[PDB]
């Protein structure tokens, strides 16, 4: 599906993850898990308050994810 | 109308087997090493005649310094067969010349006199295999009698089906059988082409006769 | 085509899910079918080599295939040819590529050119990963047990694991199936599996059970019981078959079974369970038809190959660091080495050509190369620099625009508008300005980047063809011809002797054979005849001589005493191999070789060059008192004399061939007194002919190139094996049994000369059964002696052993040398 | 069924807090996850998924 | 400034109109001269046979054949300040347009190494007994002002690290070194070999100089100057130097400028029907106009000529005199025709028809071709020329190929005026003859280059 | 002879006559060096007769 062949397939490209409460994650992707749980590495993390906090790593929830920025050109789909 | 057959296994393999006597010997096509159309060509081509080929009229139709022989080694004294294997290197002027020389993978094919049981524990030329080293190749995958519970209701796909069926040896059989005989489906065919001599044809040495034969 | 080309355009930058591939397999171990159905399962649109059977050049493909995580990957594939002759073209491709997979056929076991290639993976520093194709043959043609085919895979896998320990002191890697670098994959009937992908199928069949986990403990004395549930270390008397016969060939077996065994009463209840969906139509086919629909069916697209490509391959990235100290003669350090290892397109950029491959309408030939840095754009004008060329050696080099740039699929041109680093990519107009490997560099820059080190070549060339047109008016029409043979093959070496013949020197007959044939129907219009082949030779003297010749030169300013004698045992082999070769600090190297060798430390001082290559069979050593007093001058004469001596032994004193095995020994030196420029010109050619007198007064040299022979054969027929050696003057070392298999393995040496149609020889007495690989190995000395005048030669008989030496050398000379 | 007919078409997504997401409908799943091309928020997201979980309503707002 | 093997080298045995090969390896890269005996090595470097040459027969200054440059051996050095200029000029002579007038020599006469004494453009060739025919068309080609000097002094074509305004290939840069060559006012001998070329125009697939069974100055200067026009081109150097003035066969294509203009002419010919049925007009370009030559027996033997047919040779004369245009309109092929020279180009090539190669070996048309004109007044001027009877343009001969009938091949002698000296000029396999301008019709011509003037009172006018 | 009849080929021999009559082995061989002189010998000699009385 979308959010599987996407998810798995965006490992190692750089990609955008906001979450639930605002928290935009924007980096590389390490590995997306079944449960929709994925770690980035290198993501830059930009708080409400406009606080840009550069992390090495980063696993951020399946639940916790409002929506998700796939890089531009692949094909899971047409 | 009579085209287009159909075969159930078993009447092909009871078929094959009658028609056994007629059937050559090998499975391969490594035999006919030397049994090659190009080489015919070239043979014809180079006016050189294979030791028990066919002859053929000529196509069409000198100190020189390569040829002395006094600059010459021999080890191994250029045979024929290698002026028709290597026509550009062995011979001169070749012209509209095809390449000889198949080389792929030994082709090796097992059949057994006496059915035993279907499948063999150990083939007939009974190499072993005698693993040799150290600690036979530890292997550090999932923790075993540990974390390992394993997974409920499962099983191996296969396990149901018998690893051999009564019929197993006959199917294996007819992937090594005369082209008629390969196929489940084979197109019809008329009697127009005459026989199925050629496996006689191909004979390369009999011994024990009169020219008449090489003719 | 466009949509493919925006993804493949997007890949290709990314530079990190491409990953060079390239494998090297024995001899029919089936990379060239793997290839062709990876190719349609990725291009379903269908649209001398063909007739042959063998592949006789490497072909490099592209592809995008889907992993089991389902993210996009590129790959950048070239197929090498499994036969030995033409392993040429395997070594490009290995320099080329990041990562080497390695083909092994199960019922064949380790075979020549296994071992071989395994080797230079190792040399080159290459990661290796294995699949075992033609899995199927131990099933459907042997007919082993389960438990038995389990062992003999066990050992296939032992013995490689075994050969790259020895290679490497460090056991950085060994292969495994638990490690995942070794895929179990059969090519015909499209099934190729690692146990973790066996593990998928298996997890995606049943429930959700965590698959890495089971792969794990999968494979390898590992048993499951049934009542344990989960896998367990072996604690049952009674017996349960291995874990990775109960789990995996058990069902393989009975896949097969079914289909071939039945394939009527019971095959469509098995396909239920599977899942499979079967037409009529479909279940109509005959048996190798059907049984290859049902297997790619089962086991999905050809997925553990991707796997083992993407989790063990450096690509990009990791690609320089590994790589550009072996290729990069800077080797890195201030500027372009640090930029190689980025691998961004910046700055420098760069392009390895390591290939020609030939246009069938014209003599000019598209190059293939693998770009390092930075990127490239069509119609650029760009430098290009020879093997010839170093720093500051501008004539050589030549600068042309590019004309256009291509990726390749199989056999398939797409023209493309720009090409990243790390990218295969074939290069329009720079045919004429390359010869053999090339670098391409920016086109007026002033960057500066050392030319990478030439193809170092696993094989010496050893046969020797002499060529001349039938009508001498078209000569130069045959000599363009060579050219472009020479640009399209890698280690094939021409040259114009004394006598103005034209020889090309090849690997072996087919390799011979084939360049032939590919000049004369592709490149040269012209009939050509053909001498005889011939083997070069090597020259080596015996033992020392009593009195050593000195020679003065035109002007009598200085004499030189030498004296040669033939190197110990272990020095020529390890010399060249640069065990001990001359980049070595003189402390560092003299001490070594004292140590190895039990070399005095006076002698190890005294030692100045190893002659006719960097890295050369022959030693020059300076040996008086004489010297010391007077060092200064010394050290400049000792220089010339050097060269000289180097050029002496390259050309040779009888054959005018390579001198081997020998050392040269200076015992006094004479140079008058500010010698100035009559000491710089007189010498060279002094120490040409005080080399040559030397070798005249220290014995006899006899030499002949020998190669090793590996004989498959059934065991009725190794008599015939054993009588057709002893006929051509071989001698056999090694008769053996392959495990697992039916047949012997004989190992064998045969001269050179003598293994003129042996394969044809052996093949035609055992009808068709064995058959013969040959790769040179070995130099030895010829038992007769480079000068008998009492030897009388006979004209057109073969001469006995005890005077083939006379023959050889006479007959030579007469041919050049005179 | 009625998944088939709104593929490869433009439709309107609306989430739980307010948000309308204007894209081309490409794959969806079970768990009514929609994945959008050329998505624009009422700034451009272009490509995106979006989860079902936090999902209203789903309409059309122009051909495909 | 002596670097003192400069003392060793011998001018005498240099040949640069030889294959460009080491002669101990026979490939064309990095190909380097032997200043000393003459003979080309692949070379530069240590185990190169230019290297073991300098040292193993004593020999140091060397050439570079495919780069400007000498080098000294044995440590391997350019020899920055090249003396040596005599040399690279018998490579690669060099010319600036004050030379091309200077003296007006017109031909002033040269000397050789040997001393011998030749006219420069004005050097005949070896091994005219194979390529006489090739040696006949680049004589008239390189006389034509405008083509030769363009080639003489357009430096730029084809180095290695040129710009980029500047390459055409391989065989343009050859012609041109043969151009050059036959120019040379200080040759190291007076004749030149191009068997080279020749060889490199059958060899050379880019050239399918493949013609032969016949094989003529008229097939080869048709092969010559189709190729030229293919391979210098427009923007690519190879009609806009050509010379889309210098001719112009004005009905289609202005190819290379200079020989589309430069060598072709139009004939329109006019088909006509009486009544009212305006028949059509066709316009042709014409590289060289075959004159036919009245109804030789050749099926008929002899004494021939005063007692067959010579004297009346003149069935010739401007034998058409408009061709099937104007009195003679003979049109056998249809209603009516006149066939009009329509444009008429700066000069103007005539071939004479002298035999049909599609029957047998060949009896020719033997009848003589009576055009030695004679008539200037101040005349015994061989004035040729030749005013057109219905118009008016006037034009001087300026070349002339003679067959000759070798009871072995065939040959083809090439006779070429000489404006300054006013000297025709004989040359006949390396051998050079003045010809009494009168008396050039004596021979069997063939082809000649007829120049306009009165597009000369234009120029004669336009100076 | 070489100066006056150079050729990069050195076709020469293509041309140059022989007895066929006689065995390979009691022909003539072909030698550049042998071949050379053969021709230049013949040229010597022409040379030294004026076209327009004979020729050879
Ligand atoms: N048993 C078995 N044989 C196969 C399979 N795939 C290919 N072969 C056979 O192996 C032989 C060699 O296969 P190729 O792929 O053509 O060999 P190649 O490697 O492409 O060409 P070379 O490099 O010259 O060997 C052929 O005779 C094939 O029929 C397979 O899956 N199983
Ligand atoms: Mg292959």
């Amino acid at each position: 599906g979308v959010p599987i062949k996407v998810l798995h397939e965006a490992e190692g490209h750089i990609v955008t993850c906001e979450t639930n409460t605002g928290e935009v994650y924007r980096g590389k992707l390490i590995e997306a898990e079944d449960n929709m749980n994925c770690q980035m590495s290198n993501i830059t993390v930009t708080y409400r308050d406009g606080r840009v906090a550069q992390l090495e790593q980063v696993y951020i929830r399946g639940s916790k994810i409002r929506f998700l920025i796939l890089p531009d050109m692949l094909k899971n789909a047409p | 109308t009579y085209q287009r057959w159909q075969f159930t296994l078993p009447m092909m393999s009871t078929l094959y087997r009658l028609a056994n006597q007629l059937l050559t010997d090998l499975v391969d096509d490594n035999y006919f090493y030397l049994f090659d159309l190009k080489a015919f060509f070239t043979s014809k081509a180079l006016n050189m005649a294979i030791p028990g080929g066919p002859k053929f009229e000529p196509l069409v139709r000198d100190w020189n310094e390569f040829n002395d022989i006094n600059k010459i080694i021999i080890r191994q004294p250029i045979r024929t067969e290698y002026k028709i294997a290597f026509p550009y290197l062995y011979n001169n002027l070749p012209h509209h010349v095809h390449l000889t020389w198949y080389h792929t993978p030994n082709v090796v094919f097992i059949k057994t006199e006496d059915p035993d049981l279907p499948a063999f524990y150990f083939d007939p030329l009974i190499n072993p295999i005698s693993h040799r080293h150290s600690v036979k190749s530890q292997e550090p995958l999932p923790d075993d009698d540990e974390e390992f519970e394993l997974p409920e209701f499962v099983e191996p796909f296969l396990k149901d089906t018998p690893l051999y069926t009564d019929n197993t040896a006959n199917g294996i059989a007819l992937l090594w059988a005369p082209r008629p005989f390969n196929l489940r489906s084979g197109r019809t065919r008329r009697a127009l082409d005459i026989p199925l001599v050629k496996n006689w044809y191909r004979e390369h040495c009999p011994a024990g006769q009169p020219v008449k034969v090489r003719v | 085509t466009v949509y493919e080309m925006d993804f493949l355009a997007d890949l290709m930058d990314n530079s990190e899910l491409i990953r060079n591939v390239t494998l090297c397999g024995h001899l029919h171990h089936g990379k060239t079918c793997f290839v062709d159905c990876l190719i349609e399962q990725t291009h379903p649109e269908i649209r001398t080599e063909q007739e042959r059977g063998v592949g006789i050049k490497s072909t490099p493909v592209t592809v995008v295939l889907p992993d089991t995580k389902g993210k996009s990957y590129l790959f950048n594939i070239m197929d090498t040819p499994g036969h030995v002759n033409f392993s040429d073209e395997v070594t490009a491709g290995l320099r080329i590529s990041d990562g080497v997979v390695l083909f092994i056929d199960a019922a064949e076991g380790v075979m020549l050119n296994t071992e071989r290639l395994i080797k230079h993976a190792v040399q080159e520093r290459l990661a290796v990963t294995v699949c075992i194709n033609k899995i199927d043959r131990l099933i459907l043609e042997l007919k082993l047990p389960p438990t038995d085919a389990y062992y003999k895979l066990r050992h296939i896998v032992d013995e490689v694991n075994g050969l790259i320990s020895m290679y490497s002191t460090d056991e950085n890697l060994i292969l495994s199936p638990l490690l995942g670098n070794v895929c179990f994959s059969s090519s015909q009937y499209s099934i190729c599996f690692t146990l973790g992908s066996f593990a998928k199928i298996y997890a995606d069949t049943f429930g959700d059970i965590n698959y890495q986990e089971f792969a794990k403990r999968l494979w390898g004395d590992i048993y499951f019981n049934p009542k344990t549930r989960k896998f367990t270390k072996k604690a049952p008397t009674s017996s349960s078959q291995r874990s990775f016969v109960e789990f995996i060939l058990e069902p393989l077996y009975k896949i097969l079974a079914q289909v071939v065994g039945d394939v009527d009463t019971s095959l469509p209840r098995t396909l239920d369970e599977l899942g499979i969906h079967l037409t009529k139509e479909e279940l109509k086919l005959n048996i190798r038809p059907l049984l290859r629909l049902v297997c790619k069916k089962f086991f999905g697209e050809f997925t553990g190959f991707v796997d083992m490509c993407v989790q063990h391959i450096p690509s990009p990235k990791v690609g320089a660091k590994p790589k550009i100290e072996h290729t990069y003669t800077g080797g890195v350090d201030s500027d372009l080495g640090e930029a190689m290892s980025d691998c961004d397109p910046d700055g420098p950029l760069m392009c390895h050509t390591t290939k020609m491959y030939s246009t069938d309408d014209g003599v000019q030939f598209h190059a293939f190369g693998r770009v390092l840095s930075g990127t490239i754009h069509a119609g650029q004008p760009v430098k290009v620099l020879g093997e010839n060329y170093t720093l500051e050696d501008e004539e050589d080099s030549q600068i042309c625009t590019v004309g256009r740039l291509w990726i390749s699929v199989a056999r398939y041109h797409i023209e493309v508008n720009r090409v990243p680093a790390g990218n295969w990519v074939l290069i329009e107009g720079v045919d004429q300005p390359i010869v053999k490997t090339a670098t391409i560099t920016e086109p007026r820059g002033n960057e500066e980047a050392q030319i990478f080190r030439p193809l170092k070549f696993n094989t010496t060339s050893v046969i020797k063809i002499a060529v001349e047109p039938v009508n001498p008016s078209e000569l130069p029409k045959m000599l363009d011809g060579l050219r472009k043979v020479n640009k399209s093959y890698p280690s094939l070496t021409t040259k114009v002797e004394e006598s103005g013949e034209h020889v090309i020197l090849g690997t072996g007959e087919l390799y011979l054979d084939c360049v032939m044939h590919d000049l004369r129907k592709m490149y040269s219009e012209i009939d050509i005849k053909v001498a005889d082949p011939v083997v070069t030779f090597c020259e080596t003297v015996v033992e020392t001589s009593s009195l050593k010749c000195f020679a003065e030169t035109p002007n009598k300013k200085n004499k030189i005493t030498m004296i040669a004698e033939p190197l110990e045992k272990g020095l020529a082999e390890d010399i060249e191999n640069e065990v001990v070769q001359i980049t070595w600090n003189r402390k560092k190297l003299g001490e070594f070789f004292q140590t190895k060798y039990d070399w005095d430390l006076l002698a190890a001082r005294s030692i100045w060059a190893f002659g006719p290559d960097a890295t050369g069979p022959n030693i020059l050593v300076d040996d008086t008192l004489p010297s010391e007093v007077d060092k200064a001058l010394l050290g400049s004469v000792k220089d010339s004399i050097v060269q000289g001596f180097q050029w002496g032994t390259r050309e040779g004193p009888l054959c005018d061939e390579l001198i081997r095995n020998v050392k040269f020994k200076i015992l006094d030196a004479v140079v008058a007194q500010e010698p100035l420029h009559r000491g710089g010109g007189q010498i060279i050619p002094t120490a040409r002919r005080v080399v040559y007198s030397a070798f005249l007064m220290a014995t006899p040299r006899l030499m002949e190139p020998y190669y090793f022979v590996e004989v498959q054969a059934p065991a009725d027929c190794v008599s015939a094996v054993y009588t057709v050696l002893a006929r051509r003057r071989g001698h056999v070392t090694q008769d053996a049994p392959i495990p697992g298999s039916p047949l012997y393995t004989i190992k064998a040496f045969i001269p050179a000369i003598d293994s003129f149609g042996f394969e044809t020889d052996l093949r035609t007495h055992t009808q068709g059964q064995a058959f013969s690989l040959s790769v040179f190995h070995h130099w030895q000395i010829v038992p007769g002696d480079p000068l008998d005048k009492s030897i009388v030669i006979r004209p057109l008989e073969p001469q006995p052993a005890p005077h083939l030496a006379r023959e050889f050398m006479i007959k030579t000379r007469r041919r050049k040398g005179l | 069924s009625k998944m088939l007919q709104h593929i490869d078409y433009r439709m309107r997504c609306i989430l739980q807090d307010g948000r309308i997401f204007i894209g081309t409908f490409k794959a969806f799943d079970k768990h009514m996850n929609l994945i959008l091309c050329d998505c624009d928020e009422f700034r451009v997201l272009g490509l995106v998924l979006l989860r079902g979980e936090n999902l209203v309503s789903m309409t059309v707002e122009g051909p495909p | 400034r002596h670097c003192p093997y400069l003392d060793t080298i011998n001018r005498s045995v240099l040949d640069f109109d030889f294959e460009k090969l080491c002669s101990i390896s026979l490939s064309h890269i990095n190909a380097y001269a032997c200043l000393v005996c003459g003979k080309y090595f692949q070379g530069r470097g240590l185990k190169s046979h230019a290297y073991i040459h300098s040292v193993q027969f004593s020999h140091h200054v060397f050439l570079n054949l495919h780069t400007l440059k000498f080098y000294c051996l044995p440590d391997n050095y350019e020899i920055i300040d090249s003396s040596l200029e005599d040399i690279t000029y018998v490579l690669k002579p060099t010319f600036t347009k004050q030379q091309i007038a200077n003296l007006d020599k017109q031909a002033k006469l040269s000397r050789a190494y040997d001393g011998t004494t030749y006219l420069p453009g004005i050097v005949g060739l070896n091994n005219i007994k194979a390529n006489d025919y090739a040696n006949a068309v680049l004589q008239a080609l390189s006389n034509v002002p405008p083509l030769r000097n363009y080639f003489l002094e357009e430096d730029n074509y084809k180095n290695i690290k040129r710009p980029p305004g500047d390459i055409m290939f391989l065989l343009v840069q050859r012609f041109g070194e043969l151009m050059r060559k036959l120019w040379n006012p200080r040759n190291f001998k007076a004749h030149v070999s191009p068997h080279e070329m020749l060889q490199a125009v059958v060899l050379c697939s880019k050239k399918t100089f493949q013609i032969t069974k016949q094989g003529d100055g008229v097939d080869f200067l048709s092969w010559f100057l189709n190729a030229l026009h293919s391979a210098l081109g427009g923007t690519k150097k190879k009609k806009k130097t050509i010379v889309t003035d210098v001719f112009q066969g004005s009905m289609r294509i202005f190819t290379k400028k200079l020989p589309h203009p430069d060598l072709p002419a139009e004939e329109k010919e006019q088909l006509l029907h009486n009544d009212e049925y305006q028949e059509t007009m066709v316009e042709s370009t014409f590289m060289y106009l075959t004159l036919d030559l009245p109804t030789a027996p050749l099926y008929k033997d002899e004494k021939e000529q005063l007692i067959i047919p010579q004297v009346p040779l003149f069935n010739i004369l401007a034998k058409f005199n408009g061709i099937t245009e104007k009195e003679y309109k003979t049109y056998k092929e249809n209603f009516l025709k006149r066939f009009q020279l329509t444009k008429l180009p700066p000069y103007l090539i005539f071939c004479i028809k002298r035999f049909t190669k599609n029957n047998f070996f060949v009896e020719k048309n033997p009848t003589i071709v009576n055009f030695p004109i004679t008539n200037v007044d101040l005349r015994e001027y061989l004035s040729e020329e030749v005013q057109a009877v219905h118009k008016n343009t006037t034009y001087d001969l300026i070349a002339n190929i003679v067959h000759d009938g070798k009871p072995s091949e065939g040959s083809y002698r090439i006779h070429v005026l000489h404006h300054g000296t006013g000297k025709w000029y004989e040359l006949q396999d390396l051998q050079v003859t003045d010809i009494l301008p009168q008396m050039i019709t004596l021979s069997e011509a063939y082809i000649q280059i007829w120049k306009r003037r009165d597009n000369d009172e234009t120029n004669q006018q336009g100076a | 002879y070489l100066t006056e009849h150079p050729d990069p080929n050195n076709e020469n021999i293509v041309g140059y006559n022989n007895k066929k009559c006689w065995p390979r082995d009691a022909r003539m061989r072909l030698m550049k060096h042998d071949v050379n002189l053969g021709r230049a010998v013949f040229w010597d000699i022409k040379n030294r007769l004026p076209r327009s009385v004979t020729t050879v």
